[PDB]
RNA sequence: AGUAGUAACAAG
RNA sequence: GAGAAAGCUAUU
RNA sequence: AUCUAUAAUAGCUUUCUC
């Protein structure tokens, strides 16, 4: 309609006002003042709409033909004011005229409601073509991470959507042609095509495309499950104390079956390593493993991919195992060499120090990166070699980089300048090597300059690259281009038929996290896979049902009530260090308690889980002493032997037992006695309370202090605040 | 007889879990009522108490009596202070620079940058601003515009340029202007029999001389806070003109890329991300706890946050901040904190006085406060009165060098307080602070060998905090062993509880159509089970309510209801015509099919296939006239005749606008017409340093260009078109 | 630079730290004992457990307002005809005569055939809404001129002491009734077995509110407050006749109508939130007003006749009173129903987590237990000064009734009691906790609590509550002192 | 009157 | 007459 | 490994003097 804009422009520029405003307001000006309001937006629009539905035309009819199809009035309801308002003042109408509309309207097509709203309809059918399964109730450990809001058709950054949205609805008024753009250019292409002739509204359309290109991240509780299709039903997924099974309908990518297959190979492992026969106990939990909703095994045989767990599990299970890692965008498998992970603090080229956790030893791997193949042979903390293969240019650059970070050298870490963070905004852990690795892509120009060059090789099919993208005289050090049955045993190391140990148990790694897909252990002790704190609250709980048969057995037996499912369950999560440590005290503890007969039943519970493992005294046959015992996971994961503590507190005045956050009332299994029984004698490992605080021998003993104290000697120990108490060996 | 008491439920519940009970917000919140110039009065009197042992003097520029509590006397009791060390705050800043290397040079790089790529239209981001133009509030946008109008008539074309550094740069220059020509507002009055009076406003050109100026472009207009909860007195907030809002947005984003590196604040994050990043901190002091040793935590909030903090104090964190900047950004970051220190506040509506006897009352405004004899107000207002009389300016207006009067300074002012957190011990004692600080609220932790030892922390933390100005509120604050505490309303007992109360408010009928209300209130249940403790039976009564609600507010019963009304008669006649009668949407008297699965789908959606053809074609009409539809050709409204628009027309009583509405008009057409012209301009701000007519007049002739050559128009209307464009 | 100035700052900058003990909490508010105070009168907007509903049994149509309470009134004839006063007590500064005239101008209003419930500008009705009260607004100059006009001394709420009728009503509103008032919508069908859960909880959760007369006087508020703000806006500039109107069904399902009482609506054209319009409120009842004059300053009570329920009949009087709202009220009070989610949430989250300890839903074992759990009970109030426990829904009432008596005397005295009273109550469950807490100024912690208790007859109330749960907290921390 | 509570409304 | 900042939600 | 990036409007919560 130009001639049509033309004249309404020319009708425009005869006002004063208008010419001035068109002639002195700036293009950028237009935005101030298009918000142009001399009056204030009214404040609390409930209420406004609470008082507006009471009135009689609280609605803005739009002028046209089809607000003329609706009467005046309508049997006995005026539907909207008469026509003394439709010029120079603005029409409106009253609610039951929309109710009218709805009623006695004429009828049009519902083509391009469909099409805004496919989002919400691909919800609703995920919704519909879902599975339920059976409600738990249970302790449920919930943490919080940035996850994906909505499953996304192709995620992309704000300002590469915007751009590839402006190229697809407003072509003409674009700007210049962002090269990052035309990555997309087939999608945006395909989007034109289907919106040649719609005549929807171009901004509805506009954030249409946006819903389906950018992805919404936010801050949520999850536990077990953050993939987007389980996020948007995460309200009805768990709670604390509940979960629910949940299998969504739709396709899920098979990078977040990789994922979850990963996570739970290695909770199967840490599990297992725990048992008599952890061979026996992995078996049977993988084969009662159920990925979102097929078995673990046939996951495991679909995928080639994993980790050194998955491999344990693959051998278990008798399938073949791939050595075969990914590092984002490089596939590396490996060849011939074993090494280990250690944690050392690295200095970056920024000056800045990152615990870092660099493998030692030469290897060999495979690598692909896209259509880009290669072989990688590294040292500790020094790359050796690699050969290339012929591929393209950006990938070619793209599978260098990948491997030159993979490698763990020092020039890589100085090479790095800029602005590198390893912590999120809400001080959480980011990987250091994904993070590098994402840094240099888009920044490799330092990285090449701090590596240097040299000769190149004059072999025969060898030639030289440099990173000007052409062949070129001079090439950087280490990149040399080329043109052309295990069985494991019963502590879950895999070995050859020699006698070589290829991966072990030991190997797997130390980190918990969350599965995309909700993983389902189909067995009755699928607690014993969950977080410490839930695994923590099982055992205690399991601890205080079986209270008297446990207190009896203990005191009449002496050693066969220390093993139990539910005690080899809560091993899992005491670090293998402190293990036997551990178990040593808390039995020597309990002991001094039969032994004396002072029997406290809150410290009996509280320290009846670490008397599992097999016991780990001194070279004198004395246990070592503690003030707390760590577990795995987090600063907060602790048990105080003598005071309160997150995850196990105990409360003499109502005899109520806080398990982490839980409250269990003691009552009715105690002697009241027991509150007037004092509770040094639970102490501390062959130790026993003699009287009140005596300022002859002076300050509280420390561990440390009291360990090396001969027997018969007194000592000053504080139990907890503002009890003094003296104590004897 | 047995007696209920509900605290009772407190001995067999902990506090923490049953918290929830002691928020009353099924209530109605407090309001204020009237003038807030009593407040504002006591805010200045509570500022100048807290300063008045520093350097009095005299304004040069403004004339005003300025007080400056920096470097004066140190403090020698408990009570407020505003003396404030600058050796210290120095020592302070040093230390977190020490403990963070590169930091503040990061910091001030990335808000070199920001303020580089910032344009004007930022300041349009902002509500009710005061406009000095007419001595009123207006609306940001509104305000900005009037500013950017005046200054043009004073031969300033800042704006012109778009960025913000331009138009700071002439802000300052507009400082300089011996006089200021601008367009401002006269009500022409009118006795209406009926008698009333009757006001019809009209733009003038004004002027006014450099000091009043300046003195305008430095006030604060204040007024009060209305619908707070947990506060028994109501107080006046302050908002501030262009002149201000234009250089604070720097120093906040300086200040905001400080924070966020810091792993001690508690801003900007918010919501579960704050949450978690409080429960690692709290973990992590836990860890870090020396063997054999006490840990404690002080659940501190700071009185008198922003009466005592002084600009001057920001003006000195700014220059030390942005040390290795180039000297015009460093000039641009001292910029705010000059303008608060020389801060003019504007006392408000006055004090109204009555005659009981007689039946009358009459506003006496801030001008004419001291026309008055003192005898004839109350004894509070009497006394404050006397005691305002040496800062209160004859315009009506009271000098406030001392303090910030309402959280203009979030981000600094946390700044400075992750700084006193960040010194963690005085003179190699035995002991180790730490902790968070949002704004003012803190939590302390403090490690050492016993409790006397802890005290002797928290007791040096007290005085060093006195030395930067900061001052804990020993009412309101508490100590307790670690693993138990309170920040920012956020209660952690072993781990943050769930507050339901607090989001109780928000369960109501939100009141932008039938359509947005009903997604805005399913959203709102899901996420209150997500992240609040909220079952799935409170979910399921929460939805129950929530349609109980929402047709009692919308009026749409079911429709085989019996309840009377004017929508109820059509409302029945659309039941027995349906056929689907569980396709019909809630607003239209159908059923509720929601429940906790289907919480996230819209409703429409959701029951599309239940829908009648005849029902869904006139629900979904692209063309019905309840949804306003964009044109200059209609287009198509995919959203149904459910999102209708209550335009608002405030018609204020006895005010007959009809010369605000003609240049709102005209603003509104010349807008539509460049939507019109350039259809992307809604989607993604226009930019270009041009003026708008040849914008879209360029765009016109390549338009009618190119559909000449593409067989659009014939050759007549295509020489009229040119001619047209020609003649422009 | 920071030693050196700690080094020559005075020791008297400290902050003194003390070693909180269950010796030094004292009561809150002793002055709310003082028997030279008066007793704090009833301020509700409507009564609460003094109402009297008129029952009538409805067909299951909504007719109308007006039609409902001629209904109501044509079956309680007695009542309607009655045309003397029979004063019973007089609130100070009213007028029986216009009050017995307007409420006569109600039912004559209400009884006859017109369909409009509009009243006459008559000088009882405009003496009892308040017509022309508004001060004349001269210009400024005049009134500088003007020595007589002087600023107006506030008003402060006065102090009050404890009044034994705010603990008759939480005895009475969380006891349970025989007829159900709420009104909650159907919800969608239950898919997943989450659904299940809630739908099987929800049952046992709103049975047990349903029933409890805390639940008729909240859809009375709501109801009413919803008839209010419709008239309101649809009839500025009249007076109109607005009926106090329930709808309860029994327990064999039958439905009934209530008619509580009258109301007369003053002119409403409220320009601003805080703009108020007034209500006079006549309300049937049997209390005699006699027992506790202290309860009853605001009201003027006329005995209007007898009603039959047994052998022995019972007075029926109208206690009159005008009293006035504003739309901030009205709108807060049209979704008073949120006083059931804060009720059952906190209940809610008991019950999971006995789940999560037991491993299956506990909703039935709490309230009436099973084979495996013993029913929940909590400790809910005292009988002659010993400790009384009662079962989970009686908890669950209790915490509905401490809701719904936060929005019906809900102001700033309330939330600032509140919020002072939580830092009080943290403090105590430290102590309680064992965590030694330690205070820095204990006195002015209680200075700010006591600043909030005046007149809110609520506040007033939970200040004695709070002093009585501190004594039995202190007497069951007395055996902890032995460990 | 009353609502209310440090100041307002009780129409302009 | 109803501000600043942060988080979250809805909408265009 | 979500780390980058992120238009405007409106609402809600929190904090910001007693
Ligand atoms: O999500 C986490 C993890 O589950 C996931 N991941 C790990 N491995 C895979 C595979 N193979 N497919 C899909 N997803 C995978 O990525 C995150 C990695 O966390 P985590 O496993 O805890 O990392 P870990 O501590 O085990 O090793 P890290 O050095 O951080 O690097 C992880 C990744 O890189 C391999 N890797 C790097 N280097 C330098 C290696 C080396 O020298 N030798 C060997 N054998 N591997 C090296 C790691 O082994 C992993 O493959
Ligand atoms: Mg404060
Ligand atoms: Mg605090
Ligand atoms: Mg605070």
């Amino acid at each position: 309609m130009t001639l049509a804009k033309i004249e309404l422009l020319k009708q425009l520029l005869r006002d004063n006002e208008a010419k001035t405003v068109l002639k002195q307001t700036t293009v950028d000006q237009y935005n101030i003042i298009r918000k142009f309001n001399t009056s204030r937006i009214e404040k609390n629009p409930s209420l406004r709409m609470k008082w507006a539905m009471c009135s009689n035309f609280p609605l803005a009819l739009t002028k046209g033909d089809m607000a003329n199809r609706i009467p005046l009035e309508y049997k006995g309801i005026q539907l909207k004011t008469n026509a003394e308002d439709i010029g120079t003042k603005g029409q409106m109408c009253s609610i039951a005229a929309v109710t009218w509309w709805n009623t006695y309207g004429p009828i049009g097509d519902t083509e391009g409601f469909e099409r805004v709203y496919e989002s919400f309809f691909l919800r609703k059918m995920r919704l519909d073509n879902a599975t339920w399964g059976r409600i738990t109730f249970g302790p449920v450990e919930r943490v919080r991470k940035r996850v994906l809001l909505n499953p996304l058709t192709k995620e992309m950054p704000p300002d590469e959507a915007s751009n590839v949205i402006m190229e697809i609805l407003f072509p003409k008024e674009a700007g210049i042609p962002r090269e990052s753009t035309w990555i997309h250019r087939e999608l945006i292409k395909e989007k034109r095509e289907k919106l040649k002739g719609t005549m929807i509204t171009p901004i509805v359309l506009a954030y249409m495309l946006e819903r389906e290109l950018v992805a919404r991240r936010r801050f949520l509780p999850v536990a077990g499950a953050t993939s987007a299709e389980f996020i948007e039903m995460l309200h009805c997924l768990q709670g604390e104390n509940w979960r629910q099974i949940y299998h969504p309908g739709g396709n899920k990518l098979t990078e977040s079956r990789s994922q979850s297959m990963i996570v739970a190979c290695r909770k199967i492992i840490r599990r297992s390593i725990v048992a008599s026969n952890p061979l026996e106990l992995a078996v049977e939990i993988a084969n009662k493993t159920v990925i979102d909703t097929e078995p673990l095994k046939s996951c495991l045989a679909a995928i080639d991919g994993g980790d050194v767990a998955c491999d344990i599990i693959r051998a278990a299970l008798g399938l073949k195992i791939r050595q075969r890692q990914r590092f984002g965008r490089l596939e590396l498998k490996r060849i011939s060499g074993r090494g280990f992970k250690n944690d050392e603090e690295i200095l970056i080229g920024n000056g800045t120090i990152q615990k870092i956790g660099i493998w030692d030893g030469e290897e060999e791997f495979h690598v692909r990166c896209g259509e880009c193949r290669g072989i990688l042979k590294k040292s500790k903390m020094k790359l050796e070699k690699l050969l290339i293969n012929s591929a393209k240019k950006e990938d070619m650059r793209d599978l260098i980089i990948l491997c030159m970070v993979f490698s763990q050298d020092t020039r890589m870490f100085q090479g790095v300048r800029g602005e590198i963070n390893f912590l999120n905004r809400a001080g959480q852990l980011l990987s250091p090597m994904y993070q590098l690795q994402r840094y240099f892509l888009n920044r490799s120009n330092d990285l090449f300059d701090q590596w240097g060059y040299e000769e190149s090789p004059k072999a025969s099919e060898l030639h030289g690259i440099n990173e000007s993208m052409n062949a070129s005289d001079y090439t950087l050090k280490g990149v040399v281009v080329t043109r052309n049955k295990v069985s494991i045993t019963k502590n879950l190391s895999l070995i050859k038929r020699t006698g070589e140990v290829i991966m072990g148990a030991n190997d797997v790694s130390e980190l918990e996290s969350q599965a995309q897909l909700m993983i389902t252990y189909d067995t009755p002790k699928m607690w014993e896979m969950g977080t410490t704190k839930e695994l923590v609250q099982n055992t205690y709980q399991w601890v205080l049902k079986n209270l008297v048969t446990l207190k009896a057995q203990f005191l009449l037996g002496k050693e066969d009530m220390f093993q139990w499912d539910a005690f080899e369950a809560f091993e899992s999560i005491i670090p293998q260090k402190m293990a036997g440590q551990y178990s040593g005290f808390a039995r020597a503890v309990l002991k001094q308690m039969r032994d004396q007969e002072v029997m406290k039943t809150d410290q009996f519970i509280k320290l009846l889980p670490f008397c599992f493992s097999p016991p780990k005294l001194r070279s004198n046959g004395e246990p070592y002493q503690f003030l707390k015992l760590v577990l795995k996971g987090g600063g907060e994961n602790f048990i105080e032997v003598r005071k309160g503590s997150p995850l196990f507190s105990y409360n003499p005045q109502t005899e109520v037992l806080t398990i982490c956050g839980r409250m269990m009332s003691l009552k009715g299994k105690i002697e009241d006695e027991e509150r007037n029984r004092s509770m040094g004698n639970a102490v501390l490992a062959g130790f026993l309370v003699s009287g009140k605080y005596d300022p002859d021998l002076g300050d509280f003993k420390t561990i440390e202090e009291l360990e090396k104290l001969k027997p018969g000697e007194k000592a000053n120990i504080l139990l907890y605040q503002g009890k003094p108490v003296k104590v004897v060996k | 007889g047995m007696n209920i008491n509900p605290y009772f439920l407190f001995i067999d519940v902990p506090i923490q879990a049953a918290i929830s009970t002691t928020f009353p917000y099924t209530g109605v919140p407090p309001y204020s009522h009237g003038t807030g110039t009593g407040y504002t009065i006591d805010t200045v009197i509570r500022t100048h108490e807290y300063s008045n042992k520093g350097k009095q003097y005299i304004s040069d520029v403004t004339g005003c009596t300025m007080v400056d509590p920096t470097n004066g006397p140190l403090p020698e009791d408990n009570e407020p202070s505003a003396y404030a060390q600058l050796d210290c705050v120095l020592e302070a800043l040093d230390r977190m620079d020490e403990e963070h290397p590169g930091l503040f040079q990061a910091a001030s790089q990335n808000a070199m940058e920001t303020l580089m790529v910032t344009t004007v239209d930022k300041l349009t981001q902002g509500r009710q601003t005061f406009d000095w133009t007419v001595c009123r509030n207006q609306p940001a946008a509104t305000a900005l515009n009037t500013t950017i109008t005046s200054f043009r008539l004073n031969d300033l074309n800042g704006a012109d340029k778009g960025g913000l550094i331009p138009f700071c740069q002439d802000i300052i220059d507009s400082l300089d202007r011996p006089e200021m020509t601008f367009f401002s507002v006269k009500n022409i009055k009118k006795k209406l029999p009926a008698f009333l009076i009757k006001r019809i406003p009209m733009k003038v050109k004004d002027k006014i001389t450099k000091v009043e100026y300046i003195k305008r472009a430095l006030s604060l207009n204040t007024m009060t806070k209305d619908a707070e909860r947990g506060k028994l007195k109501r107080r006046a907030i302050a908002t501030a003109g262009i002149q201000i809002r234009g250089f604070v947005l720097v120093v906040e984003n300086l200040a905001k890329n400080i924070c966020e590196n810091l792993e001690q604040s508690g801003l900007p994050v918010g919501g579960n991300e704050k949450k978690a990043k409080l429960s690692n901190a709290v973990a992590k002091m836990l860890s870090n706890c020396p063997p054999g040793g006490i840990s404690m935590t002080v659940t501190g909030d700071n009185t008198k946050w922003n009466e005592c903090l002084n600009p001057r104090i920001f003006l000195a964190m700014t220059e030390r901040i942005t040390r290795d900047s180039p000297i015009w950004f460093r000039d641009f970051c001292s910029i705010a904190p000059v303008l608060f220190s020389n801060k003019i506040a504007r006392l408000g509506k006055g004090f109204m006085i009555t005659s009981k006897t007689k039946r009358l009352k009459a506003q006496i405004p801030c001008p004419d406060l001291f026309s008055i004899p003192l005898e004839r107000y109350n004894e509070e207002t009497r006394a404050k009165l006397k005691k305002l009389k040496p800062f209160f300016n004859e315009e009506g207006t009271a000098s406030l060098s001392p303090g910030m009067m309402m959280g203009m300074f979030n981000m600094l002012s946390t700044v400075l307080g992750v700084a006193a957190l960040g010194i963690k011990n005085i003179g190699n004692k035995e002991y180790l602070w730490d902790g968070l600080q949002s704004s003012d609220d803190f939590a302390l932790f403090v490690n050492a060998k016993d409790e006397e030892t802890c005290m002797e922390g928290i007791n040096d933390f007290y005085r060093t905090c006195k030395l930067l100005g900061i001052n804990m509120s020993k009412k309101k604050s508490y100590c307790n062993e670690t693993g138990m505490f309170e920040f920012t309303s956020m209660f952690y007992r072993d781990g943050f509880v769930s507050n339901f109360a607090m989001e109780l408010p928000s369960f109501g009928v939100a009141g932008v159509n039938e359509s947005a209300d009903m997604a805005i209130g399913m959203t709102i249940i899901k996420n209150n089970m997500i992240n609040n403790g909220m079952g799935p039976a409170t979910a399921q009564t929460a939805i129950q309510l929530f349609i109980a609600d929402y047709r009692y507010t919308y009026k749409c019963h079911r429709g085989d209801s019996k309840v009377e009304g004017k929508r109820m008669k059509i409302i029945k006649e659309l039941w027995e015509n349906t056929k689907g009668r569980d396709g019909l949407l809630v607003a239209d008297g159908g059923p509720n099919i929601y429940n906790l699965r289907n919480l996230h789908i819209p409703e429409i959606v959701l029951k599309y296939n239940l829908m009648d053809p005849e029902y869904k074609g006139r629900l979904l009409h692209p063309q019905n006239p309840f949804v306003g539809h964009l044109s200059i050709m209609d287009y198509d409204a995919v959203s149904g005749t459910h999102s209708w628009r209550t335009k608002r027309n405030r018609s204020i009583l006895n005010t007959d606008q009809r010369n605000m509405i003609l240049e709102e008009q005209c603003y509104a057409k010349c807008c539509n017409l460049f939507e019109a012209c350039f259809n992307s301009a809604s989607y993604r701000k226009p930019v270009g340093q041009h003026s708008m007519l040849e914008a879209m007049a360029h765009r016109l002739r390549m338009d009618a260009r190119l559909d000449y050559e593409s067989g659009r128009m014939s050759k007549d209307d295509f020489e009229k078109a040119m001619a047209h464009l020609g003649e422009i | 630079a920071i030693e050196r100035n700690l080094a020559r700052m005075s020791p008297l900058v400290s902050v003194t730290p003390k070693k909180l003990t269950w010796e030094d909490l004292r009561p809150i508010g002793p002055h709310i004992y003082n028997h030279e105070l008066p007793e704090v009168p009833y301020n509700a907007f409507l009564l609460m457990s003094d109402e009297l509903g008129l029952a009538n049994m409805t067909e299951g149509k909504s007719k109308k307002p007006k039609t409902l309470a001629k209904e109501c009134l044509e079956k309680y004839s007695t009542l309607r005809d009655q045309t003397d006063p029979i004063l019973i007590m007089k609130s100070e500064k009213a007028n029986e005569n216009f009050l017995w005239k307007l409420w006569r101008d109600c039912v004559n209003t209400i009884s006859n055939e017109e369909m409009s419930n509009e009243l006459q500008k008559t000088n009882y009705a405009k003496w009892a809404t308040g017509d022309g009260l508004t001060y004349q607004k001269i210009m400024k100059e005049v009134a500088i001129d003007d020595e007589t006009m002087c600023q107006e001394e506030p008003k402060i709420p006065n102090k009050c002491r404890v009044a034994a009728w705010v603990q008759t009503e939480m005895n009475l509103l969380s006891t349970l009734t025989s007829k159900r008032a709420l009104d909650l919508p159907e919800i969608g069908p239950d898919v997943a077995p989450v659904e299940h859960v809630g739908s099987e909880r929800r049952k046992y959760f709103v049975n047990e509110i349903n029933y409890c007369k805390a639940s008729t006087v909240m859809m009375k508020y709501v109801l009413f407050h919803t008839s209010l703000l419709n008239e309101s806006n649809a009839s500025m500039g009249k007076y109109k006749v607005i009926p106090i109107t329930n709808r309860v069904v029994n327990e064999k399902g039958e439905s009934f109508d209530m008619l509580y009482g009258l109301a007369v609506k003053g002119q409403s054209h409220l320009r601003g939130d805080t703009d108020v319009v007034t209500v006079v409120t006549f309300e049937f009842s049997s209390t005699d007003p006699r027992v506790d004059s202290g309860k009853w300053p605001k009201y003027t009570v006329f005995r209007i006749g007898s009603l039959f329920v047994s052998g022995r009949e019972k007075s029926v009087y109208l206690y009159c009173r005008v009293n006035g709202t504003n739309k901030i009220q009205m709108k807060w009070g049209m979704e008073a129903r949120r006083c059931l989610l804060q009720s059952m949430q906190q209940m809610e989250a008991i019950v999971e987590q006995e789940s999560s300890i037991q491993g299956y839903d506990m909703t039935k074992a709490c309230f009436k237990g099973d084979r495996v759990n013993s029913p929940k009970t909590f400790s809910i109030g005292t009988q002659e000064g010993k400790l009384v426990k009662g079962s989970f829904g009686k908890a669950l009432r209790v915490i509905f009734t401490k809701c719904l008596m936060h929005y019906v005397f809900g102001n700033a005295q309330l939330e600032g009691f509140s919020a002072e009273s939580r830092r009080l109550l943290l403090l105590i469950q430290a102590l309680k906790d064992r965590k030694g807490p330690w205070v820095f100024d204990l006195e002015g912690m209680y200075s700010g609590i006591e600043e909030c208790i005046s007149n809110n007859p609520w506040v007033i109330q939970s200040a004695y509550w709070f002093n009585e749960w501190l004594g039995f907290e202190k007497e069951g921390s007395k055996v902890l002192e032995s460990v």
